[PDB]
């Protein structure tokens, strides 16, 4: 993927993350789980929803279109008839076919780069008050319980409350 | 010995597969189908208002009144037409309907008409017979002829010189046919005109046609050596239409005053009528969709989806499915 997370540093996904696109797998003293990030998750629905809505918007609504019909001294503009039937019919195929095979690829490399943009917000929170030891995980170099877990996740991480502790663990 | 955050992202049991410029077959965890392929295989009304189904008739029978299409006289108003790989019953005697494409075109923004009887049997002909029939229009097997046009005849050995008209107070345009005869020999001619010299004028304000017989035997068509062609004109509101014959017109007695309508027309179908009400209607079935594009059939009336020859259009609305 363009961003290098899906697929790439995150080698895989998490059937266990079952509410959102994005999120959290914890584990501390008081035990382990995951949680789904609620922001970055709606970010993304609002984004596809309103591509989504896109598509559906722009072809807009066919109205009736028939068959007509021509003498046997009509053929000429019996093959102008299907010429252009048939001209259209290849437009807008290769129209939707299109747009949805390019809007497949922006699709996907835009999850990839919210997954990044969703590592990096947590890794500028945490600073050296914790180690990057990949696959998108920090181990914390202070005892990280519940509470502080969720500031994590919420992105109000209090640094400097931790700092001292951290320090001397990475000694 | 540490604790641990990390982030990720979500998987799922979901074997969905899109397409993309650089992957085909990417599983995803979500996703929506854009293509719409289903239809209820029926015939359906469109706004509450049922279709006219020509069944085994066609247009030509229809507005001549081939007497096997009978059933279709009390009909006043319809969504769409629908003809059928059957619709076989149209001219019965044989002969050209003249500018019969263009007839079709114009029934096609046709919403409702009133049939109504412009010329009457029993007033309008004092001094011809108005009793001819045909083989060729067998109803219940006896000689017949179209319930909109009537065969006049001599009556008493002369056919006098006939002129009648139509004044259009109606205030919608009426379409108004009639037939011209050509016998195949000058026996029968004479015989059924008494005139062997004989012609036909039909003006309005905008029209202005002059018929001629032309006389000769022919291939035989539905046992027939002789021929009928059929023509037509739409008199506009106010507008008069003036016949005028020594011989050889098959004369309108029933019209039609028609109103136009939007999103209407022709279509051929196999598929049966049906106690259902739909938005848009295909000749294989009625779609019901939200879809955007839809692979069942280019011919479609109402508000459909757009018709593309893709089998597929899946878009990828979650993300590349990897479980652990
Ligand atoms: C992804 O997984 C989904 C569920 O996960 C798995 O489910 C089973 C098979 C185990 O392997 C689990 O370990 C595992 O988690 C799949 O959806 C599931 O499909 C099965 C079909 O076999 C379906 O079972 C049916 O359930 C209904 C409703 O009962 C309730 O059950 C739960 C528990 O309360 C509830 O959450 C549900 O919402 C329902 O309210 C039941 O009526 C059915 O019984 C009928 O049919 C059986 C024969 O199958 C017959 O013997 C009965 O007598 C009766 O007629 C049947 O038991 C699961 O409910 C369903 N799970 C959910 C959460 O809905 C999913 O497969 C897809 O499932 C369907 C939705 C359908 O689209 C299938 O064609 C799909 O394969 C799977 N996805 C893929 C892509 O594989
Ligand atoms: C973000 O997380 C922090 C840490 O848990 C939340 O602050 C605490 O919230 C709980 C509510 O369950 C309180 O009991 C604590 O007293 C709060 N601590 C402080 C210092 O306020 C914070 O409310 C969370 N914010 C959101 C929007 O969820
Ligand atoms: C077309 O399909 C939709 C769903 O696929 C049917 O849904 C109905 O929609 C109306 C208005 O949105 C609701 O009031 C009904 O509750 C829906 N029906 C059900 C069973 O939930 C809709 O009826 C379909 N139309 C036809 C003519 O079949
Ligand atoms: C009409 O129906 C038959 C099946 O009864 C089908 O095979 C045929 O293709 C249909 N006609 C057309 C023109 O599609």
């Amino acid at each position: 993927g363009l961003f290098g997370a899906i697929a790439g540093f995150i080698e895989g996904g998490w059937t266990g993350m079952i509410d959102g696109w994005y999120g959290y797998h914890h584990q501390n003293e008081q035990g382990s789980g995951y949680a789904a990030d609620q922001k970055s998750t709606q970010n993304a629905i609002n984004g596809i929803t309103n591509k989504v809505n896109t598509v559906i918007e722009k072809m807009n609504i066919q109205f009736t279109a028939v068959g007509k019909e021509f003498n046997k001294l009509e053929k000429r503009m019996e093959n102008l008839n299907k010429k252009v039937d048939d001209g259209f019919l290849d437009i807008w195929t290769y129209n939707a076919e299109l747009l949805v095979l390019l809007e497949n690829e922006r699709t996907l490399d835009f999850h990839d780069s919210n997954v990044k943009n969703l590592y990096e917000k947590v890794k500028s929170q945490l600073k050296n008050n914790a180690k990057e030891i990949g696959n998108g995980c920090f181990e914390f170099y202070h005892k990280c319980d519940n509470e502080c877990m969720e500031s994590v996740r919420n992105g109000t991480y209090d640094y400097p409350k931790y700092s001292e502790e951290s320090k001397l663990n990475r000694e | 010995p540490g604790d641990t955050i990390c982030i990720g992202y979500h998987a799922n049991n979901s074997t969905d597969t899109v397409d993309t410029v650089l992957e085909k077959n990417v599983t995803v965890t979500h996703s929506v189908n854009l293509l719409e392929d289903s239809h209820n295989g029926k015939l359906c009304r469109l706004k509450g208002i049922a279709p006219l189904q020509l069944g085994k008739c066609n247009i030509a029978g229809w507005l001549l009144g081939n007497p096997e299409c009978d059933p279709l006289l009390p009909v006043r108003s319809w969504s769409y037409i629908v003809e059928t790989p059957n619709s076989e019953n149209g001219i019965c005697y044989p002969g050209d309907f003249i500018d019969y494409e263009e007839l079709r075109e114009q029934l096609s923004s046709v919403s409702s008409f009133e049939r109504f009887e412009i010329f009457p049997k029993e007033s309008s002909w004092p001094n011809h017979n108005t009793n001819g029939v045909t083989a060729a229009c067998s109803h219940e097997g006896k000689s017949s002829f179209y319930r909109n046009l009537l065969w006049l005849t001599e009556k008493e050995g002369s056919y006098p010189k006939l002129k009648n008209s139509y004044v259009n107070k109606k205030g919608k345009e009426v379409l108004v046919l009639w037939g011209i005869h050509h016998p195949p020999n000058s026996k029968e001619q004479q015989n059924l005109y008494q005139n062997e010299n004989a012609y036909v004028s039909v003006v309005t304000s905008n029209y202005n046609r002059r018929f001629t017989p032309e006389i000769a035997e022919r291939p035989k068509v539905r046992d027939q050596a002789g021929r009928m062609n059929y023509y037509w004109t739409l008199l506009k509101p106010g507008d008069t239409i003036i016949f005028e014959a020594n011989g050889n017109l098959i004369a309108p007695m029933y019209a039609f005053a028609l109103s136009r309508g939007f999103g209407s027309g022709i279509i051929t179908s196999n598929a049966s009528m049906h106690e259902c009400n739909t938005k848009c209607q295909t000749p294989l079935g009625a779609i019901n969709s939200s879809l955007p594009y839809q692979n069942i059939h280019p011919v479609t009336i109402g508000e459909c989806p757009k018709y593309v020859r893709s089998a597929k259009l899946r878009m990828v609305t979650g993300l590349r499915n990897i479980p652990s």
